[PDB]
DNA sequence: TCGACGGACAAAATGTTCTGTA
DNA sequence: TACAGAACATTTTGTCCGTCGA
């Protein structure tokens, strides 16, 4: 957790 | 002091067909009008119509034609959506082997995987959306993916020729005989649709980039999203800069309403797409027998996104009721 | 099958150390040989394809070199079917007067049941449908009339012109323009379906006439017909007859039998075509605020209709799952 | 023998001038 | 004076078919 989306997502 | 052709911006002749067009120009109308052409566009509808390159796009220079109205610095948000806009990929596929059913659809997925991991990128990359809260921007990239992916994937085809072929990649695209046997005869006949509707429509670059950002603010969770205000207000912005869009293709046409319907009718359309290319890939997922393989990026997705259309939590948003 | 490294067209040999056809050996000599100072309309990216190669001479250039180019009466079945097909009907239309969306809807009723009169007698000359129950007649031509009527409205467009055109009448065609109205858009882009795919497939005569007929016999009762028996050796005899028509055009074992597949797709998703026209015309014959008007031939179908598509009495037959 | 040059011819696409008519 | 279609014309592309070298 969490999924490979969120960790894309908050990723600067 | 000269005058100019308002099609190609040559020494005009004089007022032809209602418009200032040079003698070239005015004869070039006449000859598409009644030679009943059927153009394709070697660019993406939008290529400069001047003196030297008015040989160039005959597609085009009959569109700056009809946008002058012919008959018998500062950055704009759309430029930025062009600037913004994923390189394109390849499947890596072994083209020099023998094909299958199995092996087509999992380097499908493979791609589509990389291509979620390019249309995030993409989706932080539109002003607006980093602004709304996570569990939104996941939100709507879980439930516009599909519609992201196949809208590229009609233009990518649309582009790549007039015939009709699903251009995936450069390096793995489906011809007419192929998409035609039983084995994939429907899912291809969703997926051509769209390549279909902007060949008909002649949709510019202008106007499918601000439909593509659209396709992302299409559906909503059905009670609503955490920040639903600032939401609404992205996508009317992005609806008010399609129509933007729609102002400088069609210029002095006096279509600009009517060509809105059409692209948003598409718009509306991309949702029955969308739904009938998921109804196969979640079948597929979950079909054990069946062992193609899907990317740990999409089988997330996929996973957290099946129990939630059958439960009638997604709200399609429609321009048309 | 040897493809042009530049253009795809089919290639002539090995041209300056690259495969490619003959117009781009001679484009490339001249190219180099002229100083050519070829400009891009687009963005240095322009797809280059046979019918496009003659667009960008910058990118076809740049493509080249990148490549690496340097320097006995005995009547048939299906000819009876041909000799009772019905001549086409006028739809008593006035161009004249100006465009109404009620003239319009209400002449193309008013000329579909002159086309149900043609329709019924038709149908009784179909070797095998005469001999069937009086009632297994009536109620076949009840089942399936919007099938036969927008099949040949399908047809009708296809044959006159390669333009996305619906010609319900000589005296009555309605270019894409005025079909991309609001008042028919929706209804308009089911019935554009069926010519569509005759173009895409390039249907035959003799494959529309056994396909027309198939249509006849493509709706039963959800309990079976009377004449069921007789029905099941009439049907199998015009698909083996459709056969015969797919014969008569390539002669390849593969093509004849995908030609087959995408023919038997195309009848059934007649049905889906026929559930949406159907859809409109019970939604303007049932809605007093409407007025539109129906002939009494077709008025008296559509009462009989609408209570058996309420109570799912209907087994629309596919040659596909 | 085979296959690719390139000129000669040809076709297609584009452009200019001429002439009829308000 | 002007603009539209025709007449003439130019430019750009594409085909045929020898000749000739490996
Ligand atoms: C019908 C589904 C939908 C397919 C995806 C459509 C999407 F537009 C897309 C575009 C691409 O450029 C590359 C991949 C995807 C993301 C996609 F094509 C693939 O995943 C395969 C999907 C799910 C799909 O495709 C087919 O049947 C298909 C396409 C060509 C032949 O068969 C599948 O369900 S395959 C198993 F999921
Ligand atoms: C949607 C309905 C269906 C239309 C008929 C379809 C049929 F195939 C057909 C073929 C013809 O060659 C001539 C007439 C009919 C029988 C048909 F076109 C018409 O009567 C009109 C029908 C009922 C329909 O069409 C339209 O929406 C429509 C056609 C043009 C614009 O809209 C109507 O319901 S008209 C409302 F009465
Ligand atoms: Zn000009
Ligand atoms: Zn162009
Ligand atoms: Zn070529
Ligand atoms: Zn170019």
């Amino acid at each position: 957790e969490p999924s490979l989306l969120k960790k894309l997502l908050l990723a600067p | 002091p000269p005058k100019l052709c308002l099609v190609c911006s040559d020494e005009a002749s004089g007022c032809h067909y209602g418009v200032l067009t040079c003698g070239s120009c005015k004869v070039f109308f006449k000859r598409a009008v009644e030679g009943q052409h059927n153009y394709l566009c070697a660019g993406r509808n939008d290529c400069i119509i001047d003196k030297i390159r008015r040989k160039n796009c005959p597609a085009c220079r009959y569109r700056k034609c009809l946008q002058a109205g012919m008959n018998l610095l500062t950055p704009t948000l759309v430029s930025l959506l062009e600037v913004i806009e994923p390189e394109v990929l390849y499947a890596g596929y072994d083209s020099s082997v023998p094909d299958s059913t199995w092996r087509i659809m999992t380097t499908l997925n493979m791609l589509g995987g990389r291509q979620m991991i390019a249309a995030v990128k993409w989706a932080k990359a539109i002003p607006g959306f980093r602004n709304l809260h996570l569990d939104d921007q996941m939100t709507l990239l879980q439930y516009s993916w599909m519609s992201l992916m196949a809208f590229a994937l009609g233009w990518r085809s649309y582009r790549q020729s007039s015939a009709n072929l699903l251009c995936f990649a450069p390096d793995l695209i489906i011809n007419e005989q192929r998409m035609t046997l039983p084995d994939m005869y429907d899912q291809c006949k969703h997926m051509l649709y769209v390549s279909s509707e902007l060949h008909r429509l002649q949709v510019s670059y202008e106007e499918y980039l601000c439909m593509k950002t659209l396709l992302l603010l299409s559906s909503v969770p059905k009670d609503g999203l955490k920040s639903q205000e600032l939401f609404d207000e992205i996508r009317m912005t992005y609806i008010k800069e399609l129509g933007k869009a729609i102002v400088k293709r069609e210029g002095n046409s006096s279509q600009n309403w009517q060509r809105f319907y059409q692209l948003t009718k598409l718009l509306d359309s991309m949702h029955e797409v969308v739904e009938n290319l998921l109804n196969y890939c979640f079948q597929t997922f979950l079909d054990k027998t069946m062992s193609i393989e899907f990317p740990e990026m999409l089988a997330e997705i996929i996973t957290n996104q099946i129990p939630k259309y059958s439960n009638g939590n997604i709200k399609k948003l429609l321009f048309h009721q």
